[PDB]
C-alpha cells in the first residue's frame, strides 16, 4: 500500500563492488579445452 | 493520406476463378536449436556398438 | 537463322487458370501428373484461347 | 471412401469463367544435338569453298 513502514529506518543506498558474479551458461554447446 | 480502413474481406464466390477459391494453408515451423532437440518422428530407437 | 535437330509439338488445351501451372520446372495439378513440362526446356510454348 | 476415378473430364461450357475455357496450347521443344539439324528457318542455303 501507500503507507510507509514506521520500523524503516532511512539510511543511505549502501552498494558494494561485485567482483567476478553474473555468469552463467548462455547456450547449450558443448566444448572442450577452448575458452569460447 | 494513405490510411483507409486496411481490413478487408476474402472474394470467395462459386462462379470465381481457381486463383480465387479458399485454399487452408498449415505452416509447420520446423528449426533445429542449440537446446535439446527432444521432437522426433516416429522412428524405433536400436541399440548402440 | 538458327537450326535444331527434332521439334516435338506437344498439342494440348488446358483452363485459364491452369496456364500457370504449365511452365519449366513448375508444379500443379496437371502439371505433376498429366503434363509435366521440364526444367531444361530451351523451346518455345504458344498458347491460344 | 476416397478412391474416385481420378480421370475428369474438362467443362467448356459457355457459362463457365474466363479462368476455365480451353486454351490451346502448343508446346515446340527445340534442341541441338549431335545429330545432324534438320529443322532450321527460312534462311538462305550458301555452297562451301
Amino acid at each position: 500500500q501507500c503507507v510507509n513502514l514506521t520500523t524503516r529506518t532511512q539510511l543511505p543506498p549502501a552498494y558494494t563492488n561485485s567482483f567476478t558474479r553474473g555468469v552463467y551458461y548462455p547456450d547449450k554447446v558443448f566444448r572442450s579445452s577452448v575458452l569460447h | 493520406f494513405n490510411c483507409y480502413f486496411p481490413l478487408q474481406s476474402y472474394g470467395f464466390q462459386p462462379t470465381n476463378g481457381v486463383g480465387y477459391q479458399p485454399y487452408r494453408v498449415v505452416v509447420l515451423s520446423f528449426e533445429l536449436l542449440h537446446a535439446p532437440a527432444t521432437v522426433c518422428g516416429p522412428k524405433k530407437s536400436t541399440n548402440l556398438v | 537463322d538458327l537450326c535444331f535437330t527434332n521439334v516435338y509439338a506437344d498439342s494440348f488445351v488446358i483452363r485459364g487458370d491452369e496456364v500457370r501451372q504449365i511452365a519449366p520446372g513448375q508444379t500443379g495439378k496437371i502439371a505433376d501428373y498429366n503434363y509435366k513440362l521440364p526444367d531444361d526446356f530451351t523451346g518455345c510454348v504458344i498458347a491460344w484461347n
